[PDB]
């Protein structure tokens, strides 16, 4: 796995990309070089073991969408230290980094039907008063939760479901 | 059993009892599982130590709070975990009930009762990991602990509040002594605990049947982590044992724990940190296990009357509590060089090494004299003990000088062979057997008889039955005197006279 | 006592199996936080009987 | 069905991917079509990502990276019951001798809990065996663990022959023998002498032997003790013989390296104490009905404090302890009886005489050790007067021990013989009060009785 | 042996009390599932955006 | 305002992220709060970009991930100067004694350069320690260093408390006492020693107990030795008493596996040799004053070999063995005449009378030796006239050795004496040469002074 | 999975223009310090066995020379050395 | 060790008596065969008899038999016997 390893390279692309106010561009300038990532046979490719910048100059061959200075670089880096397979990691912590920076944050919202609007309304304002952040909801629908809400933002969890009130009834009982 | 009313309206109880509403958790998800060992990813706020709680009423102890990762060990059977689960973190720390009701109850290291009669009516919880009293709280240890074994009580004194390190081969009676220590204080108002870390369970079985069959069981608490259960249940069970103990400590009680084999703590203790990858030290046991027992061990302390005031809310006045350890280990090959027993020689206050030689000569209990000591010394004998015992401490320790010579004895000079066979004669003195404890007052008795010479003329194949003839002699003829001694263990030259005066009519008027 | 209180056990047993209804339905009540005159109680008498 | 590919192949252990939602339970039973022919992966771990990782029990050679493998939904399980009666079964569970399917009409999963400290019982019952030093010094009850620890060709295989034919064949319940990780030779001489005496249907056999790949020396163990595990719960008492216990905990460490796991004390795996632990604690009697084992225990390297046997120690009721330094004089069995020991030798078990006299046999040994080095260096003419005797008693001591056995007439010719225990504490208590003082050494040398070793002393 | 008989009685009267629990639960549960409904579903989502 | 952020917490080992313009240097103090109490780290590595690696000086339990730090820019520093005398403080210079905040003048960071070999003074003043066998036989001068030998219970602890109350009540010397893992028992029982003793204002106390994290047991020599450094900077002549060296060393080798450097001959760490000069190198007698020190070194399972006393040795000028079998025949203070040994032991600096002193009794020591083995085999009777009366002085000198201490009043109940070195060498030579001779054995023991002996005499 | 030295600074150097070839190869920056062990990043044309210069009229002698960095000793007290310098 | 643990045997070659010139230096007594004399062609079986325990017991003799003897005939023709057949 490479979430560890991927946080220097994605830390500095975001610091570059803010300096420069072309984060929206970045973001998929790194989607596309994460999907090159994922083909049949450069994976292939990727994992001989020829020396870095040969690497590198057949990696960048295959992209004209990245801007040719700085994505350039960034890729010639990564292969210098043959970490190209990190880049889908590396674009999950540059859209983290983005998020937290811009102060923006999503919540999942899993009920056991449609909720009412307002009742939207109210939850995200009030979400806003959990978290400082500007919250965007996308609800799903699970008749597992067979009443009420569960409310999932980031890794902490509100649990209103009757199914979590008949559980953590039980194991008293 | 139309209890069923009951029954009824005790869940009735339960149901309305529970507050409904809701609280914010943080969560997390399992991305791995081998051998015991889960790794979370999630779970931001987790705290190190921190009991995460998995499906079912299952919980793991967060030992890793990695980058990225959380390291925990399952405690309980995890073979039925499963990638992709969710896991809640608890705010809590790991709790165990504790209190005068588990006394006679056999629980495992979570405090569920395993003997299977019943549940618990224990007096709350208390955290299983605590810091000792501090410097200024203790009181030097002044007060006996009597095991009961001539061998033991006049030449290695255990006082209330020491921590006598059980030391030695594989059957050598380890468990025995320690044993019979419990034993001993059915009457004596300390309570005791018997944690057993990593043994068969049918030997577990085979000495509470021991306790019950001798009048012992009803007052000790026992704690059982069998060889079976995973390696965090092994590797908790001694604190959750001395935080049982504790509890009558901190009340001006008196408790005596005796923590079975830490020397499979460390183990399991390795298995669980080699799982966790961390780095290996010598014999590839992790760094940090000298703090893993000078934390456990350093909780054995007497607590004066003052910090129990201040404890108890001035609930008892006046009372010191105490808690006393014996902890025993195992040594391969007589080998004490080795990295636990060199650190558990280096924590405790004393040894008791046990001799697999003297074992097989027919030396029972086995104790070296010449190595074993106890830093607490003669500060916690009784006074006629402390008298009587310097005598032997010298005898033996001639007759360890001299003993080269016994291989040429023939050519010795009697002003020697006098010393070579007093040694000899008190050593086959201190033979003694299983499950039989003498009271101070026999064994005061037993030792004076040796000191001041009666036994020079008696053979050295008939010492053990001439000490069985003088204990029931005066048993019988002359009571008072054994009650005043165990009443107050004091010593004058009253009693001096009163002892040779039994020695003399018991010489010449008894045989054996 | 073992044979006696067997005898014992199987009374109880015929006892419990009306108080569980009334638990299950005060349990209900309080997970949802309202009363319910429930309609279909032959969902209630079925598991009621059949389990016990 | 399929819905894996394979992704690594290491030695015995073999890397599966599954997607996401589907990955099989730990210790879970895959399957591979390995050419022409099925092989059986049980999963050991779960990685991230959905991969497992798993280790076969079979050849693992000729897998390719890339195969396709099937998820059977649950652990491995084998027949059991009276079916598995007088037949012989792989690991799995198959049978392996020549004849049709077993019959069963129930499977178990070979990975099960051990009963609770609730349902454990405790029984003082002894057993007769006709072994003169491991009924005197270390004798065993009727549903306890009988250990032998031994070297390698010391007699730890033969006294277990001896035990066999003493105790099983005058024992009317079942029997299983579990085969764990030693030769086939001696597995098809044991099944051709059982089916030959007719006590075959008696018995169950199971084989994991040296041959096979360590999956099958790993969990063919854990086989054996199921099929005891049901004759114990269906209340008949039962006696469980594993050929030799020290295979599997080898197995397991040949093993762990694959599966990613740092190495420990003497390059044992990290687990030893625990997968010894888990197995070691199912095979025990029970309220409900008892077993009686026999274990034998190979030592390496003569090492008895190396980890292996040390950790075993602490599991066993009663443990013999063979030595080659005895064995080297000729005088089996090799049995040390200053090392062998029992829970059972109390007097409040074995009565006052009996106790007595092993203490007494125990002294004189020790006594004769202690002037091995006096001995060595200025010869024994320097002894005192009654040290010679000393010498002179625990060298018949040591003869009386030995005795010859009925399946060792193969080696020596001479007939086997049955001691009585009665008959043999009178022995020693008389060897010992010096009223045989009178006999020379190689009158006791392999002999039944002490009447046999009176009159052995006439004919020279 | 009295001691005996007396932890006989309360592990008995302990293992009842399970098998009751779990039928209340169950039964709690199937009444939930007939019994919900929209507006008292929409309370339980107004009593935890209260509570949060 | 705090600045950094923790991202990893294993065991006792913490590491924490700062922006790369604030980053600690090594040895800076981290301060965090551990929920409602604050917590200290201390920075051991720097590495990668912003990360510092840290040991906690306290309990770790508790700490999540991303609490906040904030840095000191200050090592650890300690109070220092009269306001700590008879003060309890912990590593940190915190009160544990309850007796309210220190009233510090100045704080002295714990760190710091030894000693040029310029700025040293070799000056050799001898010590009078009271001790009768330590001042003849082992003598020691101001500046310099003594290591206690011995086994478990032999009297390194309560050696070290008399040699406390010889000092302070006599000579007046103000003493610091740092226990490096120190066991609490006996840290109580030191502390109501020196209190009743009325001592205690004249001593600082330093307790690194042993219940504590790896890194408070190691750098607590570094706190009282700072607090040394502070009083020897006034012009003091103090005397420094560490309770184990070998503690120390296990606290080095436990650190340094926590950090994950590769170990050496016996798991001790790397960097021994290095420790062990840094901490011992800055006891010295600078011009302007002077430490002095006295330090107890346990020899596990007596080998003398191990790297923590075989290291040690060559910073000790002086070295006392005590041995378990004398403490059994009851000569406390179990000081071995023969073996122990000193640098300062030449006519040049102790004079001629003491030097020939101490020479006459290790001949007289060393023929009697010779001499108890031709006793066990004939019998005092054979021995010539001389030679007897070599033994009679032999015994009357091996007596005269013990002495009770103020201290072990407690124990004994007999009340403590202090002999002078006049009154030593004046004894010595006295028995020597016979002016004794008419007094018995008896007489010798405990008494103290030779006139006490004389007295003592009359009575017996 | 180890990082090698390369972290969010240096990494954004790189990204501003790849062949750093504007960099002296007589200076580098020290971006670890333990233990008495430094090492330094840059120092391309170092040799082995050199000395270093450090602040404060130091040395340090350069044992490895490895793919990205220079390790070498201090030859005096290192601790007031820091990352960056 | 680990292959005396997979054999039916061993013929132990001990190097003083190779060095004394018994050649082939069979030492008995450490040397055995787990099958036996099931192999043996029968006239070889009947003539040898346990003759390996016969030759491991007289040179253990000799161990003491050297400086000293005793019952000095009976073990004298032992010793005769064993010498003439090594
Ligand atoms: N004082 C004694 N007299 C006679 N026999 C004794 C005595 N003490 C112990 N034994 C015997 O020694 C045997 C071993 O005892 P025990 O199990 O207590 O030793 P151990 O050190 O606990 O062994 P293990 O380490 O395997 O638990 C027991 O069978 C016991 O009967
Ligand atoms: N009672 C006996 N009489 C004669 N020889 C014996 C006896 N017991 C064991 N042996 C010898 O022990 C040797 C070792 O065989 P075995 O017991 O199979 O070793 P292992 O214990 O390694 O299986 C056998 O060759 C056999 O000759
Ligand atoms: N001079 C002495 N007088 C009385 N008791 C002593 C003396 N020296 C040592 N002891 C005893 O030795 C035991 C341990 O003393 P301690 O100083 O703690 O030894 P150590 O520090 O060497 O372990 C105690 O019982 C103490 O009474
Ligand atoms: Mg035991
Ligand atoms: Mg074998
Ligand atoms: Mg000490």
């Amino acid at each position: 796995e490479f979430i560890t390893v991927a946080r220097p390279y994605a830390k500095a692309a975001f610091d570059f990309a803010v300096e420069h106010q072309s984060v929206e561009r970045w973001q998929d300038m790194l989607a596309f070089a994460a999907e090159v990532t994922k083909n049949e046979q450069m994976a292939e490719l990727l994992s001989g073991a020829l020396a870095p910048e040969t690497l590198a100059e057949s990696f960048i061959a295959v992209a004209g969408e990245q801007l040719d200075e700085n994505g350039q670089n960034l890729i010639r880096v990564m292969a210098e230290n043959g970490r190209l397979n990190a880049l889908p990691d590396v674009l999950e912590q540059f859209i983290h980094l983005r998020a937290v920076s811009e102060a923006t944050a999503e919540v999942d919202v899993i009920s056991a039907a449609a909720l009412s609007e307002q009742q939207l309304a109210k939850i995200s304002a009030a979400m806003e008063k959990r978290l400082s952040r500007k919250v965007k909801l996308n609800a799903k629908i699970d008749k597992s939760v067979m009443a009420g809400v569960i409310i999932r933002a980031g890794d902490m969890v509100i649990d209103g479901s009757v199914r979590g009130r008949l559980e953590r009834l039980a194991d008293v009982l | 059993q139309l209890n069923s009313t009951e029954i009824s309206e005790l869940i009735k109880q339960r149901i309305a009892q529970f507050n409904v509403v809701s609280e914010a958790h943080n969560e997390g998800t399992i991305v791995s599982v081998s051998d015991g060992v889960i790794r979370i990813h999630g779970l931001a706020d987790a705290m190190q130590g921190e009991m995460i709680s998995l499906p079912g009423n299952r919980y793991a102890i967060a030992l890793n709070l990695e980058r990225d990762s959380v390291g925990a060990v399952v405690m309980g059977p995890y073979a039925d975990l499963a990638e992709g689960m969710k896991v809640k973190a608890t705010g809590r720390i790991l709790e165990v009930p504790v209190g005068r009701g588990l006394l006679g109850r056999v629980v495992n290291t979570l405090g569920a009762p395993i003997d299977g009669k019943g549940p618990l009516d224990h007096d709350g919880f208390s955290a299983v990991e605590a810091i000792a009293p501090g410097v200024i709280e203790r009181q030097s240890v002044d007060q006996p602990v009597q095991t009961g074994y001539k061998a033991v009580d006049s030449m290695i004194p255990i006082g209330r509040g020491q921590r006598e390190l059980i030391i030695g081969d594989r059957q050598t009676g380890k468990t025995a002594l320690a044993i019979d220590a419990i034993i001993n204080q059915r009457d004596s108002g300390i309570k005791a605990i018997y944690v057993a870390i990593g043994q068969k369970a049918s030997t577990i079985s085979n000495v509470v049947r021991k306790l019950e069959e001798h009048g012992a069981l009803a007052n000790t608490i026992v704690v059982v982590a069998t060889a079976s259960e995973s390696a965090a249940l092994q590797y908790l069970a001694p604190y959750a044992g001395a935080a049982m103990g504790e509890y009558f400590r901190d009340r001006g009680e008196d408790a005596l724990i005796i923590y079975d084999d830490l020397s499979k703590q460390a183990v399991a203790y390795r298995q669980i940190s080699l799982l966790l990858r961390r780095p290996p030290g010598r014999e590839a046991f992790p760094g940090d296990v000298f703090y893993l027992h000078s934390r456990l061990l350093e909780r054995a302390a007497r607590v004066n009357a003052e910090y129990v005031e201040a404890f108890t809310k001035g609930e008892v006045k006046g009372k010191t509590g105490s808690l006393t350890a014996l902890p025993i280990i195992e040594t391969q090959a007589g080998d004490v060089s080795a990295f636990v027993p060199t650190n558990v020689i280096s924590i405790t206050d004393g040894q008791i090494f046990l001799e697999t030689n003297l074992f097989n000569a027919g030396i029972r209990p086995a104790v070296n004299p010449g190595i074993s000591v106890s830093r607490v010394g003669g500060a916690a004998q009784t006074k006629i003990m402390k008298k009587l015992s310097g005598g032997i401490r010298t005898a033996l320790a001639q007759y360890r000088e001299l003993a080269a010579f016994s291989q040429f004895a023939s050519d010795l000079d009697d002003a020697t062979r006098k010393q070579l066979d007093h040694g000899q004669k008190v050593t086959e003195l201190l033979k003694q057997k299983q499950y039989a404890p003498m009271s101070v007052a026999q064994q005061s008795l037993v030792l004076f008889a040796a000191e001041r010479g009666y036994l020079a003329d008696v053979e050295l194949s008939k010492i053990g039955s001439f000490e069985a003839a003088l204990l029931a002699y005066v048993d019988r003829d002359h009571a008072p005197l054994m009650q005043e001694i165990n009443q107050t263990g004091g010593y004058n030259d009253e009693i001096e006279g009163k002892l040779k005066g039994i020695l003399d009519s018991f010489k010449a008027t008894q045989s054996w | 006592a073992q044979a006696e209180i067997e005898a014992e056990r199987k009374r109880a047993r015929e006892e419990l199996r009306k108080q569980v209804a009334i638990l299950a339905v005060a349990g209900a009540e309080k997970i949802i936080e309202r009363s319910v005159d429930e309609a279909a109680n032959s969902d209630i008498v079925d598991k009621l009987v059949a389990e016990l | 069905m399929a819905t894996g590919k394979i992704v690594q192949v290491i030695g015995a252990v073999v890397d599966v991917e599954f997607p996401q939602d589907a990955v099989p339970r730990v210790y879970d039973a895959l399957e591979v079509q390995n050419g022409n022919e099925r092989l059986v992966l049980e999963v050991q771990q779960q990685l991230g990502g959905g991969i497992v990782r798993t280790i076969a029990m079979g050849s693992s050679d000729g897998l390719r990276r890339g195969l396709d493998v099937k998820d059977l939904e649950h652990p491995i399980e084998v027949p059991v019951g009276k079916a598995t009666l007088g037949r012989i079964m792989n690991v799995l569970g198959e049978p392996v001798d020549m004849k049709g399917e077993i019959g069963e009409e129930e499977r178990w999963a070979i990975h099960r809990a051990a009963p609770s400290y609730e349902e454990l019982s405790n029984s003082q019952e002894l057993l007769e065996t006709g072994i003169k030093v491991i009924d005197l010094m270390a004798p065993f009850a009727k549903g306890g663990k009988v250990g032998l620890f031994g070297g390698a060709g010391v007699g730890k295989t033969v006294n277990m022959m001896e035990l066999i034919r003493n105790i099983a064949i005058e024992h009317s319940g079942y029997s299983v023998f579990a085969g764990v990780g030693e030769r086939t030779r001696e597995g098809n001489d044991f099944y051709h002498e059982m089916t030959d005496s007719n006590v075959i249907d008696k018995v169950s056999l199971v084989y994991g032997q040296m041959n096979e790949p360590p999956g099958n020396r790993l969990r063919v163990a854990l086989t054996g003790l199921t099929m005891a595990e049901k004759f114990r719960d269906e209340g008949r008492d039962v006696l469980l013989f594993v050929d030799n216990i020290y295979r599997y905990t080898l197995a397991g460490t040949e093993v762990s390296a694959l599966l990613g796991r740092m190495p420990s004390a003497v390059g044992y795996q990290p687990t030893l104490a625990e997968e010894m632990g888990v197995l070691q604690e199912r095979i025990t009697s029970t309220k409900t009905g008892s077993i009686t084992s026999v274990q034998a225990v190979y030592v390496p390297a003569d090492d008895l404090t190396d980890p292996s046997p040390a950790t075993t120690f602490a599991h066993l009721d009663a443990t013999v302890v063979l030595s080659r330094q005895i064995a080297s004089l000729g005088i089996y069995p090799a049995v040390d009886p200053l090392d062998s020991t029992s829970r059972q030798l109390d007097p409040l078990v074995v009565g006052q005489e009996h106790y007595d006299t092993a203490r007494g046999v125990q002294s004189i040994l020790q006594r004769y050790q202690e002037l091995k080095d006096i001995i060595a260096i200025l010869g024994m003419d320097e002894l005192s007067e009654e040290d010679k005797l000393v010498v002179a008693r625990a060298r018949k001591i040591q003869r009386f021990l030995s005795q010859p056995f009925f399946v060792a007439e193969v080696f020596t010719g001479s007939p086997g013989k049955y001691v009585s225990l009665k008959d043999t504490i009178r022995g020693f208590k008389g060897i010992m009060e010096g009223e045989y003082d009178h006999l020379p050494e190689q009158a006791f040398y392999m002999v039944g009785s002490i009447e046999e070793a009176v009159e052995k002393a006439k004919k020279l």
